[PDB]
């Protein structure tokens, strides 16, 4: 790929610098086809009503069926568009428009029929996709179950093949499902008892394709979420459902690889959906800092607010810089394995999209913190952003991890910049000794700790920060160059959001790089383990009050 | 450990 | 006072070092007034009955009045109890369990019948003060006005002396007015004309107290607020209001100072009541993650919750700290002008609070982002600590620009650590380095900028930053040598959190007194203030799509 | 100034 070589002190071109040039027959297509969805979303959809109702209406999800967007990636051979993943990111800017449809629809489409265009036969593809895509079925991802006394991450669901051999019993129940009461098609995983040649009682993932005509699924009442209230996220049930052999998804035990080809090929377009947002604030708050007076000035005048718009230009540009540098990667013929750009796009524009939208409901001041303005229920539909698609921090120990298997690969087996612009020339030497530093700095930490690495978790969320910039780093290097050589409208904006950003990103990587000494005077790792522990085993502040007499 | 934390994070080095 | 003496380079370790010592008989009557209502906070309060009805049940409200919440500072002499400012700061901790109850009762006793207090005559608090601590009336502070085409600060409100010279006429509209219906006493400011022997038509403003029952009075519904639904934020209209001259604050034309001063007075205490609640955190969130199991493993025991709990408690302990350090400082005989300090305790808790509520609601996951859990309401409630008594951007230019006019006055006027305990050693030195260096870059500011420096907010912020930082860390050394002086219990948590957060807040000011000089590469604010203006003359996002083309 | 806006903060710093 491009980032799991970062770890090795190489900077991978020919892949990344070229910025993904789309021709010129396929942008006219995209855009008219993003003509109608435009104007229907923004005309037609009434996001406040959606909010406060907490059910997006019949007359606007049927609309959106008209419009095809259930089925944006499924093949045209199935009944669907078969849109490119650049072509994918390009419309969800637009759909972002309300929230509760970005994610109703995402989880039908990135998680929800993936698994059978992914893993499922040519003939499940045939029955299961022509439905699933004209929006008559709506698709459901069954993974995480309740955690009650047992551990969150295993897999207790059960599934018994019958004594004719005809068809499996599915017994289990599974919570946090997005589109529980409106799924038709569930992709269920389960663990399924093997027995091979050494005999034993070895049990396996495998992955059903379970329909509510199946009987014995049950869901419960839709949740109380705090932003995306439009959705319907329900808690699953599967009680003796009978499955069919033929709906399995690949074969039997191989249940493991499908769950791990769905969830890890996704969540890119995030970067871009989140920027589709981003810029709508940028055309908001400054019709509101433009128009206001204070102190006989503009808002837009005063340097704390011209602060505010330049960060949020700067986390805008970075975030489609990112996204489309990564569907261009995703867009090679065969089948690239670009696993971790995805989970860095995740987490910058995740937090960047909290921290923005923050920032933006603090620009209007007290107008912005009533339910008559549209920065209240952007800010509370934001939230989920770090929590939709895998935690914040269960994805920088991905980052990091599936980085250093490959270095530790190369490693063991080894003991044993004229593309970028004149211009644009300050920011690529800090590139690449940034890139430098960081090889030589992942080879130090294997060397010191070894398979001992899973338990320093302090150790990866530095290691997947400096790779998380060293990525912004470059996708705003190869699409700012992209625009002095074409020579697009105002690259001299581009230019100055592109330095900007890597300079700041250049010193804190700096910073983080030093804290991955071992003579580190200013690595607080072993006093935050110390403090945590004492609280922990304590359960509660130990500090007493500042009050407090002994005698 | 189960196959199924590994769709988290690799729990084990091939180190 | 300390903060601005810290601006020239000089620490005053005559008033902070020696942390406020309490004597017994002072802790016991706390400690007494404490209990039936703690037990009351905790038993007889239903915060989520309050958030999702909007209204503060009558029994509660009355129950308040009865154990006196409404009559903390007021003298004991007018009904109230007469509580200093370090046993106002510990009652807040408790009352901060509700949210729209420490914003009703700090609105009604902090810039309410405060101005009474502070300004009033004999004869007007004997009138005015006995039923408001009682409970029977409602305070509310009345300043602002509804910027429609003209300038958000300035005051349109007029008052017009009579004909027959025995009352003021009122005419006028205040919008955001916290208590805006329930209040019966109103502190009005408002410009009326002032002739003198120049024989103009200067005009002053003057502040009034006006009374629901003077007629002309009239309040539109309760805003549609994010998270403090209980609170009761309408808009005054006074429409000829006729106010008898005996209910002026002080003298006519002195209500600037009267304003400044009702502002000035109650900002300390926000950090314990912020403190307080960033204790309850530590508290459900430590049994939820060692209750709960992934990975075979406690969720206590991974490394990235563990960070998020000892940032969380060095949070806590440092607003502990600042609060009971400026509140200390405010009981000295006399009248200090500790008001910088306040502001800083302002911010630093708005934005410690923020940050910890946000971080303490991910480590839950999804679980924590439904209804059904007491932490998307205190999400929604802490998000009004960063407007609520100033905002946190107008507050760090008051910090700067008013210590700046001291440190100016004494450079005209000259142009014209054995306290701390030896193991906090490696935190004091850095701590002097920093106020040397601190007031080395003010005189160069100062030099090099002059009247101009009142335009330039990027390097009053870093100012404030820098300054906000030092007055932690003195109040943190001032608060670790004395638990290790007398020998309190857990004294070496306290030096652990005390000497993290030197340790950060020591880099994070070398960085910002880096990033403040003429020939420093690390300071983006010429190309910051080229793209906001950029951006802010087209009102948009300017960088066209990666996907863009040009012939 | 109308000496109302130096509420917010300090304006017209006499130096």
């Amino acid at each position: 790929a491009f980032a799991k070589e970062l770890f090795l002190g190489k900077i991978k071109k020919k892949e990344v610098f070229p910025f993904p040039e789309v021709s010129q027959d396929e942008l006219n297509e995209i855009n008219q086809f993003l003509g109608p969805v435009e104007k229907f979303f923004t005309e037609e959809v009434d996001s406040r009503k959606i909010d406060q109702e907490g059910k997006i209406p019949d007359e606007t999800l049927e609309k959106l069926k008209s419009l095809g967007l259930f089925g944006l990636q499924v093949p045209e051979e199935y009944g669907g568009l078969g849109f490119s993943n650049t072509m994918y990111s390009r419309l969800g800017e637009i759909i972002s428009m309300d929230g509760s449809i970005t994610v109703t629809l995402a989880a039908h489409q990135a998680i929800g029929l993936k698994g059978i265009i992914l893993a499922g036969t040519e003939e499940q593809k045939a029955k299961y996709l022509p439905k699933l895509a004209s929006g008559e079925h709506i698709a459901a991802f069954c993974l995480t179950e309740p955690a009650s006394g047992s551990d969150a991450a295993s897999i207790r669901s059960r599934a018994t093949l019958s004594e004719d051999k005809k068809h499996y019993i599915l017994n289990g129940s599974k919570v946090w499902i997005t589109n529980g009461g409106l799924a038709n098609i569930f992709t269920v995983f389960a663990k399924t008892e093997v027995v091979d040649s050494d005999g034993s009682v070895k049990d396996k993932i495998t992955a059903f394709i379970v329909e509510r005509d199946f009987g014995g699924v049950t869901n419960g009442k839709p949740e109380d979420k705090l932003g995306i209230r439009g959705s319907n996220t329900c808690e699953v049930h599967f009680e003796n459902t009978k499955i069919p052999v033929e709906n399995i998804l690949g074969e039997v035990g191989d249940g493991f690889k499908v769950a791990m080809n769905i969830l890890n090929s996704g969540r890119f377009s995030m970067g871009s959906v989140v920027a589709g947002l981003l810029k709508r604030l940028i055309e908001m708050t400054a019709e509101y800092a433009c128009t206001r007076k204070q102190f006989n000035k503009r808002l837009s005048e005063f340097g704390l607010i011209q602060e505010k718009f330049a960060l949020m230009a700067q986390k805008a540009y970075v975030m489609e810089s990112m996204t489309y540098l990564t569907a261009g990667m995703l867009d090679q013929p065969g089948f690239p394995d670009c696993s971790i750009e995805a989970a860095m796009v995740k987490v910058f524009s995740s937090e960047a999209a909290w921290q923005c939208v923050s920032e933006a409901l603090q620009i209007l001041g007290g107008l912005g913190y009533t339910r008559d303005y549209p920065y209240e229920r952007i800010l509370r539909d934001t939230r989920i952003l770090l929590i939709f698609e895998g935690t914040n921090e269960i994805l920088r120990m991905y980052i990091a991890l599936t980085g250093l298997q490959h270095a530790g690969r190369i490693l063991t087996t080894r003991i044993h910049h004229g593309v970028v612009h004149p211009s644009l020339a300050d920011s690529a030497n800090k590139f690449e000794e940034n890139t430098y530093c960081f090889g030589r700095t992942v080879e130090t930490l294997l060397l010191r700790f070894g398979k001992t690495i899973m338990e320093e978790q302090l150790v990866l969320k530095r290691v997947a920060n400096i790779l998380i910039n060293l990525y912004g780093m470059t996708a705003v290097l190869s699409r700012a160059s992209r625009s002095i050589r074409i020579g697009l409208r105002n690259h001299d904006h581009e230019v100055l959001l592109a330095n900007t950003f890597c300079v700041e990103a250049y010193l804190q990587n700096l910073f983080s790089l030093s804290q991955l000494d071992k003579y580190a005077p200013e690595n607080l790792d072993e006093q935050i383990k110390k403090v945590s522990q004492q609280i922990l085993e304590k359960r509660a502040y130990i500090c007493a009050h500042p009050l407090d007499r002994t005698c | 450990t189960p196959e199924e934390w590994n769709l988290y994070y690799p729990m084990q080095l091939d180190l």
